[PDB]
């Protein structure tokens, strides 16, 4: 895909986190850790230091961490992130 | 100085 990217799908239940954090780096948003025991971790799907482009369509490049926070809490059902591998 | 927020 563009830049180089990959599509993951995972399951978000309604105010459950998916165990990831995130971090801005110019105007990217990567991820900068997979919380032990959370959805994320189980889904071997996504790893520290990918880079999110979009989730379910919504462009995050560009957005700040905290707007990505508000997206997600939000979120649920399968989200399908776009991402460049560290 | 750099936010970790968790999602």
């Amino acid at each position: 895909g563009p830049l180089g990217s990959k599509i993951v799908r995972i399951e978000k239940a309604r105010d459950i986190p998916l165990g990831a954090t995130v971090r801005n780096e110019m105007d990217s948003v990567i991820i900068s850790r997979i919380v032990k025991g959370g959805a994320a971790e189980k889904s071997g799907l996504l790893h520290e230091g990918d880079e999110v482009l979009e989730i379910n369509g919504i462009e995050i490049r560009g957005k700040d961490v905290n707007e990505v926070f508000d997206l997600l809490s939000d979120m649920h059902g399968t989200l399908t992130f776009v991402l460049i591998p560290s | 100085r750099v936010p970790d927020l968790l999602v």
